[PDB]
């Protein structure tokens, strides 16, 4: 006979967010993969939804690229009715009741929502597949994430610290992520070749790229 | 597991439960209140088993019964409440089923002090006395060896008393408190046990 | 499936249909609510041949619940139809949360159904006003007043019926609040008989209270006529 | 199945039923379900037939042995030992076996309950079997060390008629021993429990009783 | 299988001359070994001259007793008359068959007189099913239940052609009895029906209660 | 996790951890656990986070309706019968939710558990997690109704520390609401169990405490 | 279940089990003493499963340990005792495993007081304290909040009592019969406890 | 695997300059959840050139360090010398895979000091292995555990190549603190041990306890 198919793939991928006092770090490795093979070394997994909010996202592609889609058809229709753009805040419970309308077929989606609310506040915010969301000043989705979020812990919270540091500043939040998602390439075979660094602050949203190692 | 325990005599009849709430190993509740639905017109449905199945199937009787009592303006039958009970058990019982046992107790003027016995799979039979749970292989014998025909309530109680006393001493869960639903002389009445 | 809008704006921009409605109620008999501290008096006229009909089957003055009753005028069979809807929601809402509908409650989910009776297509308007006395989760007690246009209001007292407002102008002038059972009662008939023929085979009425809904005995309610029919002859 | 013995003032009560299934067909209702293991001990068999009569009839052979060899009465406890290990041995094989073993030897009257999981436990009353909750409830209900003989063989005879009345596994006759200092008498060789519920249940006659 | 063995119980109907009767036992079973009830009865009067024995899943028996009693009813209210045993027998059989791949877990037996009016003849009618409406036709005995092997047993042995109502109560009492005492989910009192055009003799057995 | 509630002469004491786990991987100590359903009601979170979060929002919402239709406070049984019902609707779906309604209202301080099998029990003490069987062991060894509000506080404080210190599931930081007539104080906003440990543990931190 | 719990302190260790001894849904004594295994030389193996496997493996540790000392004529170290005990389960693990727990206690002048703690996986740890069980659940907390260094012999006795209470207020089976194995000043003293 | 989460714990091991360094967490847990103690060391010293650290179920754990000790003392009791560190490597590596078929459920890692015998120079030497003996021979750092993804990236990120004694302490203390704070299984304490030729350092940190 025939077995089920099963309608899940990983196509793996890591996405990081790094939140400051007036900005918001969203990075992700452009690695496409299936199984043991590469599809392409370049598939973006961070969707512009406003001038100041990025949603990115790791697990299964057609399921992330649809979720993408949906939620900035959702956002223009909100803009055209309501002639407002939603803050940062409606779009994640916006987020958390799409993701839980599939409860029981869920999206293979793992996603982080960046952006700056009006009060110029970095925000992110962390999701499961079926809605649970929790907002985070760093977090970490897909298959690097556990070996990111301890670097980050460590970096940002310094719990185990006694001589902290307290001077944060964006060009060395931004050397971090870069620090800690090619330590993540260095161990995790489904992070590489490429990752985009999206950085929100007062001006907008800029892209800036930096490269991983291929193997 | 939810001990249920029914005796019916010519003069009465009395039901008793454990009033135990269990969520997995701990007690949440040492006087619980979901086995016993009391309805109007000296009726009483006791239930056990899941305590949501319970709530649901016991309310949704109660509810509709007490809709049939204002509608007629009347009191239902014991007999057709208890029919009626086994009826939507035995309705939701290949659709989604409520995994419950039911005691149905009552007086009527043309029936007298009635008790039905029911299964989870809607099984039912009017008794003189039964039993649910694993409790009730440690009572049934009790109930057989000591009931007798024009027993007395206060003789009634006593076989309960018996009852609950081989369920603490030889029943793997150590069922100590209980409450019992009398009826009787045109009154209901609620008693608690310790033992 | 009929769906023609049997009720529609006239020119003049009135629903008609209502209108109607409201002209059956109008020939419907008479029925009268007072309210007190912590009871309600309802009495409505009784109509009924002698001897041939019987008197305890025909039911104006009904229970809907544990705690809250009605009385109606207008058309018998709508009024069935209404009123069995409205122990069916009574019993839904106690499910849903755990605690007995109070009267506010119920008497807005009856004017919602006439008004709903007045805005779907294929359907006519209930050609029914209803007083509905209960309780209120404070277990206040309260009175309410709802008609087919489906608009309703709290009152201490009020008549619906067929001349309703000869009972109405009446209990105005002759209502006072926190009255005792007997003088509540005594009121209701007066109110009563102020628009329908004097006897006690003429009236039924009933007391709400917290405990139930008690109907005051044939006996009472004929001396209680004796001494209105008193009063009239002393003050003629 | 019903089988159970409890300790009284006078001895030890032994009291079983007689039925023997195959599925839910009654293969016997004369099953002699009380073995004399040697003089003073005696053995219930519960569950399956064969493991029961096999290994109780193996534990005699090994007492016979025994007290051959040692010129001296095996204990209770012994036996009972003896055969709690042999059927541990057979742990996982899937044997079916409920024993009770009571007797009088130097140590006074004892009795354990062996199963096949090795289970061994001393006490002063057992029941074994589908029918011995019922058996249970009845003699918790009425039981007293102070009974004399007769009170003590009545009480083993309603315990199962009653588990009998109860339990569709257990019927035919019940047969109640005594077991004494020396050795153990057959008070009741076997009664058909038919007699016994129009005794005690029904003895008007006049109508089918209801539960 | 094992739902059947849930309750236990059977039922048994025979013909004697101008005679039939049926007879069932009494016991309520609940996991196959604890006795719940005594006087659960299996049998049931449609009209008089028509009656089932429901044995099986008490639940469905109920349920299909009910269902049988309104279809009687409506029928024999609307063509004012008694529905024919006939009627009744395939009505049965397309309820059940109506269940065919969810069905009602009966064993049923019909048992009463096929009326063939000149005066009127009282032919006796004997019928045994499956839970999905097959129908067996037959004119000595009829058996259904868990206890089925042992009533066929007994009935093939004893059954005696043309018996009086007499000959016809001892032999369908001898032929339950003997079939019961080899059953251990089966018995704990027995009822005897025992039909004539004229009258109806209900009989409760001394039986065994284990 | 480890959420708990109960009543005091005062009002109500809920506490809870903030640890949420995705399998044995920690994905946050910062969560919140207890929710405001209205004014007087709080909500506790045990079990899916999904679940949960979107459950108790959707009662706050139905919630909202009903007090603006009807110009008048839900009661917290009410409260606790509609998210009952709406949870039994998916029985056999998977749902996983441990909810502890608390609140005021006209009958008094209410406290209900609703779990998604559609479990509905009131009381006067509760605890839901995997950590709940320790603060149950702990409130119930210290609990008097006549504690004061400084009182109360701590011992919820102690419960959530001694459940985190046993279960690898609760963590992070322990909250403590009190609700009250007029609504609900934050007592403890949230305080990391780190320094608890070092606190009633072992407070001279010269060497690894020992269990 | 089988509830075990263990307090060793600087100057005792004390060892508690309920008294159950249960065959599926019956108790069939509320005197077990199949659990405590007194072992000669101040030692004491406690264990928790199935009776059969308890009796089993209990009584091949004692005999095994009784040898040792009878054919050195001395008595064996706590530590190794405990160490035979968990690596002999840890043979049978991998070939014929007993479903047991353990809590092994005893004396001697090298090492004071010692409590180790054994799984049914045969991992072991010393501990200061110790449950199996699903009551383990209910008592683990107790045993924290109430324990410190230099706690007397009474102390710790009513905290046992304090968790007893507990097992039998939300305990899902409810243990009211406990046996005690005090070990302290040199003797071994043995106390029965209801609530 | 879900034989490793019953118990929980990890191992970490990492060389500076004349020195290496070896840390574990110290829960011992039971079902995945539940921890029973908080002194159950990982780390084992076999003589004092060469420690290992044996994560993964206690049972186990205990079994092969009892094992791995007899050997090692038989080795040097016959050879009057002290095993050197790769030569125990090797040896670990063929007594897992002896196992291959029915292993233990462990995940070693073996740190020490290689000599060098012209004056003596001693070389920082780190091995991990998997539960059927393969082997990494590595100079910066090695990991085993549950938590091996956590301290994998602490690693990888924060390790410097040659830090004196204290470096090497504050480095690999915060490598296994930081990573012990997102597993829910493991932590409840950590020892670290700072090993040099001439004296061996042993420290608790004061870490989570939750
Ligand atoms: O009173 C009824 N109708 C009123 C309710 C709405 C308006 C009218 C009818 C009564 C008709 C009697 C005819 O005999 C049967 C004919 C066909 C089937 C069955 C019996 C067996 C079937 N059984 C038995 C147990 C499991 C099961 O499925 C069953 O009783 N079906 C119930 C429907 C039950 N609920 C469905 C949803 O609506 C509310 C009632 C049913 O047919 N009732
Ligand atoms: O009544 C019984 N116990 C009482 C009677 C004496 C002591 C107490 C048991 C009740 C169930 C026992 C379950 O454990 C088993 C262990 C091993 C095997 C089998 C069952 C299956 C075996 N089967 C099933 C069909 C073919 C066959 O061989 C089988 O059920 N055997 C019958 C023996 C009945 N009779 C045989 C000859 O006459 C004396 C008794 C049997 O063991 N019954
Ligand atoms: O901690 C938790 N409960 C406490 C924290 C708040 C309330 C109390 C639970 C603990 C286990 C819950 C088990 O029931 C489930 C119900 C539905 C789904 C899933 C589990 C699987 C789902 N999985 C597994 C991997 C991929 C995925 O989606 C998943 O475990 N989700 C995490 C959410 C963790 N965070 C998400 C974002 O940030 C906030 C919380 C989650 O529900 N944990
Ligand atoms: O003292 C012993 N021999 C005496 C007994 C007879 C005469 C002498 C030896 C000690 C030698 C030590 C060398 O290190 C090992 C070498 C190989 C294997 C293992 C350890 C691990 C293995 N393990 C660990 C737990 C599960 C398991 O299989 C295990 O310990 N094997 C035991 C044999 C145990 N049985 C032997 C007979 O007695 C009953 C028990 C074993 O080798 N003992």
């Amino acid at each position: 006979g025939f077995k089920r198919w099963y309608p899940y793939i990983d196509n793996g991928g890591t996405v990081i967010g790094l939140t400051g006092k007036d900005y918001v770090i969203l990075a992700a490795d452009t690695r496409l993969s299936l199984s043991y093979s590469i599809y392409t070394r370049f598939c973006p997994k961070i969707s512009k939804l406003t001038d100041k909010c990025i949603i990115g996202s790791s697990g299964m592609q057609s399921d992330i690229k649809t979720l993408h889609s949906l939620l900035q058809k959702k956002i223009q229709l909100f803009v055209l009715e309501h002639s407002h753009y939603p803050d940062i805040h409606v779009i994640a419970r916006l987020l958390c009741v799409i993701l839980y309308s599939r409860r029981f077929f869920p999206y293979y989606a793992f996603n982080i929502l960046a952006g700056v609310d009006e009060n110029n506040k970095g925000v992110l915010y962390n999701y499961d597949s079926v809605g649970s969301y929790c907002e985070a000043t760093h977090s970490c989705v897909g298959s690097g994430s556990q070996l990111i979020l301890p670097i980050l812990d460590n970096r940002v919270e310094q719990k185990n610290q006694l001589i902290k540091n307290t001077n944060f500043n964006l060009g060395d939040d931004i050397n971090f992520v870069k620090d800690a998602i090619t330590s993540a390439t260095e161990r995790d075979i489904y992070t590489g070749d490429k990752t985009l660094i999206y950085v929100i602050d007062k001006m907008g949203i800029n892209v800036n790229t930096l490269d991983l190692k291929q193997d | 597991m939810d001990t249920l325990i029914g005796l019916r005599g010519n003069n009465f009849v009395v039901l008793a439960a454990d009033t135990y709430s269990i969520n997995s190993i701990i007690k949440l509740k040492n006087d619980d209140n979901t086995k016993f639905y009391d309805i109007h017109g000296n009726k009483c449905l006791l239930l056990g088993g899941s305590i949501g199945d319970r709530l649901q199937f016991g309310e949704f009787i109660r509810k509709n019964v007490h809709l049939y009592q204002y509608q007629n303006n009347t009191d239902m039958f014991v007999k057709s409440f208890a029919f009626f009970t086994r009826k939507n058990l035995a309705y939701y019982l290949r659709r989604n089923p409520f995994e419950v046992n039911c005691l149905i107790a009552g007086y009527d003027k043309k029936d007298g002090y009635q008790l039905y016995w029911c299964d989870y799979l809607s099984n039912m039979d009017s008794v003189n006395k039964g039993a649910h749970g694993y409790g009730a292989y440690l009572v049934s014998a009790i109930l057989d060896k000591y009931y007798h025909e024009n027993l007395t309530v206060d003789e009634a109680l006593d076989i309960f008393k018996l009852c609950f006393e081989e369920l603490k001493k030889r029943f793997l869960l150590t069922q100590i408190n209980y409450e019992l639903r009398i009826m009787y002389d045109n009154k209901v009445e609620t008693q608690y046990v310790t033992v | 499936s009929y769906d023609r809008a049997i009720t529609v704006f006239s020119p003049d921009g009135h629903l008609l249909q209502v209108e109607h409605a409201l002209e059956a109620v109008k020939k419907g008999g008479c029925a009268v609510a007072i309210k007190s501290s912590n009871f309600a008096v309802l009495a409505v006229e009784k109509k009924n041949i002698p001897k041939l009909q019987n008197p305890k089957t025909t039911e104006k003055l009904i229970k809907l619940d544990e705690h809250n009753c009605l009385a109606f005028a207008g058309l018998n069979a709508d009024a069935r139809v209404l009123v069995n809807k409205t122990r069916l929601e009574c019993q839904r809402y106690y499910l849903n949360m755990d605690e007995p509908a109070p009267v506010d409650y119920i008497a807005k989910y009856v004017a919602k159904v006439q008004q709903k009776f007045t805005h779907r297509g294929g359907v006519r308007p209930f050609g029914i006003a209803t007083l509905i006395a209960g309780f209120k989760n404070n277990k206040e007690i309260c009175i309410y007043q709802t008609e087919p246009s489906g608009i309703y209001a709290a009152w201490k007292a009020q008549a619906i019926g067929k001349n309703a407002k000869i009972v109405q102008e009446f209990l105005e002038k002759n209502y006072q609040e926190n009255m005792e059972q007997k003088d509540c009662i005594f009121l209701a008939l007066k109110a009563i008989f102020e628009v329908v023929e004097l006897s006690s085979k003429n009236v039924e009425v009933a007391l709400l209270t917290e405990k139930d809904l008690t109907f005051i005995e044939e006996q009472e309610i004929n001396s209680m006529v004796e001494l209105i029919d008193q009063e009239r002859t002393k003050n003629n | 199945t019903t089988t159970l013995a409890f300790k009284f003032k006078d001895g030890i009560i032994v009291a079983v039923d007689s039925r023997a299934s195959m599925g839910s067909f009654i293969s016997s209702q004369n099953v002699e379900k009380i073995i004399e293991i040697n003089k003073n001990i005696l053995g219930t068999m519960a569950g399956g037939a064969a493991d029961c009569l096999y290994w109780e009839k193996y534990l005699g052979k090994i007492i016979k042995i025994y007290e051959l060899r040692n010129n001296e009465k095996i204990s209770v406890r012994a036996a009972s030992t003896i055969l709690s290990n042999i059927l541990y041995q057979y742990k996982g094989y899937g044997l079916c076996c409920g024993i009770i073993l009571s007797g009088y030897d130097h140590t006074g009257f004892n009795m354990f309950y062996v199963d096949d999981s090795g289970k061994k436990v001393e006490g002063n009353l057992f029941s074994c079997g589908s029918g011995s909750t019922y058996a249970y409830s009845i003699l918790d209900s009425a039981y007293d060390y102070n009974l004399n003989l007769d009170q003590a063989v009545e009480l083993a005879r309603n315990a199962i008629y009653h588990a009998t009345f109860r339990d569709g596994g257990s019927g035919g006759k019940v047969r109640v021993f005594h077991i004494h200092k020396n050795g153990y008498d057959k008070i009741i060789e076997g009664e058909d429990v038919f007699d016994l519920h129009y005794h005690y249940t029904n003895p008007e006659q006049k109508d089918q009783y209801v539960m | 299988g094992s739902i059947y063995n849930y309750n236990g119980g059977c039922v048994l109907g025979m013909s004697g001359s101008n005679c039939v009767a049926i007879a069932c036992d009494l016991r309520l079973g609940a996991n196959t070994f604890t006795t719940v009830s005594t006087k659960f009865s299996k049998i049931f009067k449609m009209n008089n001259n028509v009656y089932v024995g429901l044995s099986g899943l008490a639940t469905d028996i109920q349920t299909l007793y009910e269902i049988l009693r309104y279809r009687v009813n409506l029928y024999e209210v609307r063509q004012d008359a008694e529905m024919d045993v006939e009627c009744f027998a395939n009505m049965l059989s397309s309820i059940l068959y109506s269940n065919r791949f969810s069905p009602y877990f009966v064993n049923p037996i019909v048992v009463g007189f096929k009326l063939k009016h000149y005066k009127v003849n009282y032919e006796p009618y004997l019928t045994a099913y499956d839970l999905i409406g097959a129908k067996c036709e037959t004119r000595d005995f009829v058996v259904n239940g868990v206890t089925s092997e042992q009533l066929f047993g007994m009935c093939e042995s004893l059954y005696v052609k043309d018996q009086d109502e007499n000959g016809l109560f001892e032999t369908i009492s001898q032929c339950l009895l003997s079939a019961l005492d080899r059953d251990c989910i089966s018995g704990w009192g027995a009822e005897v029906l025992v039909l004539t055009p004229e009258k109806i003799i209900k009989k409760k057995l001394k039986a065994r209660m284990d």
